[PDB]
């Protein structure tokens, strides 16, 4: 399906030049994103986790595309989690109910 | 007001739930707590009271801690 | 002398059950003060078996229409009317004015309950035991209804016996399901030579056998 550049995008793809990993990226890990090494991926989860390098760079290219109080700390700092659970999206952890923000609600 | 037991010639196999009780009498019959007596030639032993934690992941709402205690002879409270 | 004995002596009963226990009596009935040598009793937990009818053809006062006490001469009838979650125990029928106090051969009660679930809440062996040369393994199950359970103590997932066992507690009061704990016993000769501990216990409540492992040296 890759055959031409705008597929890239569509297809999540991630170059090996600094993400050689073949295993998983695991949470709370101390994972750099490499400047040169394209992420032509705008993956995102459909639930209301982003995951570490897509998290960062996505971040990172909010930051670039909006300004530092809207865009990027949106984007990571549960500002939108009061919204998202008046909008629904109700979830419990830890013993205690707590909104979930989710990358399309941040995204709109 | 007093009631004598005598035990003579200990074996292990004395060890029992002694009862003293009230019989013979419809103005008394309150049952009596009884006592505990153990026999073994070994001397009583202060238990090792060890603080188990619970290392591993605690449950979602609750914190689980035990104490435990070993090497302790004397089984009366 | 006045020999008291009982048929039953295990039994299963749902609350708001009758029960039904008969005494017989193989001497005379004379007592101290003439009644019946016959004393109804009731095991609790905590504590031994507390009289119920005493003077045999006499109920005893402040006891509730569940235990009868109508039982006269040389045969007795004692029944429950209906059965309490703090009923459970053994009933002795005894003799209480001669020498020879005989004690009938009693009714151990139990509590029929639904299955339920144990859960599982394992402790690693603190260090402190470590330095006394022996260990101990905790694995812990929760109010469970059904009693009958075997532990296994699998070290390297090899059963152990003879060393380790089980401690269960009795039912509850407040919803009277058991409790299992197991502790494994092990030298430290034995516990450096095995490297990861298992305990499993084998419940009908538990549709599988859980069991929780630690690597030596986690603590």
């Amino acid at each position: 399906n890759l055959t031409s550049f705008d597929k890239l995008i569509e297809n999540d793809v991630i170059t090996r030049r600094g993400y050689i990993d073949q295993g998983e990226y695991e949470r709370n890990g101390y994972h750099t994103i490499n400047l040169f090494s394209p992420i032509y991926s705008a993956l995102s989860s459909k639930i209301g986790t982003p995951g570490d390098l897509m998290g960062r760079r996505m971040a990172f290219e909010l930051l670039a595309a909006k300004g530092y109080k809207e865009g990027m700390v949106p984007y990571i700092s549960n500002q939108y989690e009061k919204e998202a659970k008046d909008r629904g999206s109700k979830i419990r952890s830890y013993g205690k109910e707590i909104g979930l923000v989710t990358d399309d609600l941040v995204l709109e | 007001n007093t009631a004598f037991l005598q035990m003579n010639s200990l074996k292990s196999d004395d060890t029992a739930m002694y009862y003293c009780v009230i019989r013979g009498d419809v103005y008394n019959r309150q049952w009596g707590q009884g006592t505990l007596v153990t026999v073994s030639s070994a001397s009583p032993t202060s238990p090792k009271v060890f603080p188990l934690s619970l290392c591993s992941t605690q449950p979602d709402g609750n914190v689980v801690i035990a104490c435990l205690v070993q090497g302790f002879f004397p089984q009366e409270p | 002398d006045i020999v008291m004995t009982q048929s039953p002596l295990s039994l299963s009963v749902t609350p708001g059950e009758p029960a039904s226990i008969s005494c017989r009596s193989s001497q005379s009935l004379l007592r101290r003060d003439g009644h019946n040598d016959l004393e109804w009793y009731l095991q609790k937990p905590g504590q031994s078996p507390q009289p119920l009818i005493y003077l045999g053809s006499t109920r005893a006062s402040g006891v509730p229409d569940r235990f009868s006490g109508s039982g006269s001469g040389t045969d007795f009838t004692l029944k429950i009317i209906r059965v309490e979650a703090e009923d459970a125990g053994t009933y002795y029928c005894m003799q209480n004015k001669q020498t020879p106090l005989t004690f009938g051969q009693g009714t151990r009660l139990e509590i029929k309950r639904t299955v339920a679930a144990p859960s599982v809440f394992i402790f690693p062996p603190s260090d402190e035991q470590l330095k006394s040369g022996t260990a101990s393994v905790v694995c812990l199950l929760n109010n469970f209804y059904p009693r009958e359970a075997k532990v296994q103590w699998k070290v390297d997932n090899a059963l152990q016996s003879g060393n380790s066992q089980e401690s269960v507690t009795e039912q509850d009061s407040k919803d009277s399901t058991y409790s299992l704990s197991s502790t494994l016993t092990l030298s430290k000769a034995d516990y450096e030579k095995h490297k990861v501990y298992a305990c499993e216990v084998t419940h009908q409540g538990l549709s599988s056998p859980v069991t929780k492992s630690f690597n030596r040296g986690e603590c």
